[PDB]
């Protein structure tokens, strides 16, 4: 929330027709941008000039593929990057520049000396190649220190609409039997936004537990949640499910 | 490293027998990014399926959402089939109208 993040991935051995490099652009918990090596253009997403973006990402595309060049050795390799910033409490922007190799963090960008750093040999290899790219590190520094907070602030202005979005969840509470002598109570929340939701169980007014619950997205950007709790058969009606969400004027109680 | 995928199946809206809904298969926590996902009609396949862009969470693991428009019947058992390098045989998870 109040953060602009680009999720970058490049793979050395893409499957046929698949792109070697793709990026997702996120404004808080919402995706607004998408890009990939195949198309070569930055496209908008879910209800969200643009050139400054399709270019910035084209340069990034070159760098990620370039990283495979002097990593050498038979892959396959998966290079990931996290680039962005977030407005902090004091209206201060905090940048993010982390990199992963085959799922493991190994590189970062040091604002102090303005370069990518890390101890792994491969980080030393990639960092050195990137330093040799025309103005690459200057652009990195410039984006984390200036371009990012700026674009963030702009999207916040010209896009306050989708950020103030509020969708209360449709609740459902069902009881089903599991292991002998017990039933499992499942409390589900459907199609809500923002993503911050909270479920808790109560037992005849008493504070019960916060069951085992998953959480996930829906094709439209809204979310889904559910929480399960195991209770003794016949003790079901003694429970209530309480949900707290920004789209509700007050905590909603759900009975069987 | 390699991480075995986590699977969740649920509808967009609460299940209303006869009303147009949406079936979601949400795979996440896996690495590498190579994955194969399918939505099953009591054992069959849907040629009409869509998905979100492949993305990753803060721990670098990937996640993806597969969805199919639909209308719930009264006697079937929908499921999601996922194949990944970390699985001996494809994992099969069915949809429980409750979750």
């Amino acid at each position: 929330h109040l953060s602009l993040l680009y999720h970058l991935t490049a793979v050395s051995s893409p499957a046929p027709g698949t792109p070697a490099f793709w990026v997702s652009g996120w404004l808080g918990p919402q995706q607004y941008l998408s890009y990939n090596s195949l198309r070569g253009e930055a496209e908008p997403c879910g209800a969200w000039y643009w050139e400054k973006e399709t270019t910035d990402l084209r340069i990034k595309e070159k760098l990620f593929l370039e990283a495979f060049k002097a990593l050498g050795g038979k892959g396959p390799y998966t290079l990931q990057g996290l680039l962005g910033c977030e407005l902090g409490p004091d209206n201060t922007s905090v940048p993010t520049a982390k990199f992963a190799l085959n799922g493991e963090e190994f590189m970062n960008f040091d604002l102090k000396q303005g370069t990518w750093g890390g101890d792994w040999p491969e980080a030393l290899a990639i960092s050195q190649r990137w330093q040799q790219q025309d103005k690459a590190a200057n652009k990195e520094l410039t984006f984390l220190l200036f371009s990012c907070p700026h674009r963030l602030r702009e999207h916040l202005e010209r896009g306050r609409g989708n950020l103030e979005w509020k969708e209360p969840p449709s609740m459902r509470l069902k009881a089903r039997p599991s292991s002998p002598g017990f039933s499992v109570l499942t409390c589900s929340a459907f199609s809500f936004y923002p993503p911050e939701l909270q479920l808790r169980f109560l037992r005849n007014g008493l504070a019960a537990g916060t069951g085992q619950g998953d959480f996930g997205p829906n094709s439209d950007g809204s979310f889904h949640a559910s929480s399960s709790l195991t209770v003794k058969s016949g003790d079901e009606h003694h429970y209530c499910c309480i949900v707290q969400h920004a789209g509700l004027a007050q905590p909603l109680r759900v009975e069987l | 490293i390699q991480r075995t995928p986590k699977i969740q199946v649920y509808s967009r809206h609460p299940a209303e027998n006869g009303k147009s809904n949406f079936l979601n298969c949400y795979v996440s926590g896996f690495h590498p990014s190579d994955i194969e996902v399918d939505l099953l009609k009591n054992g069959e396949r849907i040629e009409k399926v869509e998905h979100s862009d492949l993305s990753f969470s803060k721990d670098w693991s990937f996640y993806l959402l597969y969805y199919t428009e639909f209308t719930p019947t009264e006697k079937d058992e929908y499921a999601c089939r996922v194949n990944h390098v970390t699985l001996s045989q494809p994992k099969i998870v069915k949809w429980d109208r409750d979750m």
